[PDB]
């Protein structure tokens, strides 16, 4: 997952 | 009557598969049930990178006890409609702004  | 962007039972891999398929482009997205965190949802979005070319990034949508959602702790929403509207308006941390729901 990417972090926002 | 799921929203055009809501794909309840679509896996991460099938979301990637469809988002990267013809009819979709940069900003194309969908929200599905998380395969990592039971009871939560995941946001999948297509993006174009300098070297990677077409790519899909996933963000965990975290649940707030007693109602609420956030991708980043610093800004929360009372519902997914608000979250989608927010990220449609501004990328605000994400790799790109949410454009159109996945076309199938």
């Amino acid at each position: 997952y990417e972090e926002g | 009557e799921p929203e055009p962007w809501f794909f309840k039972n679509l896996s991460r891999k099938d979301a990637e598969r469809q988002l990267l398929a013809p009819g979709n482009t940069h900003g194309s997205f969908l929200i599905r049930e998380s395969e990592s965190t039971a009871g939560s949802f995941s946001l999948s979005v297509r993006d174009f990178d300098q070297n990677q070319g077409e790519v899909v990034k996933h963000y965990k949508i975290r649940n707030l006890d007693n109602g609420g959602f956030y991708i980043s702790p610093r800004i929360t929403f009372p519902g997914l409609h608000e979250l989608v509207r927010h990220y449609t308006n501004a990328s605000d941390g994400l790799c790109t702004r949410l454009s159109r729901p996945c076309q199938t």
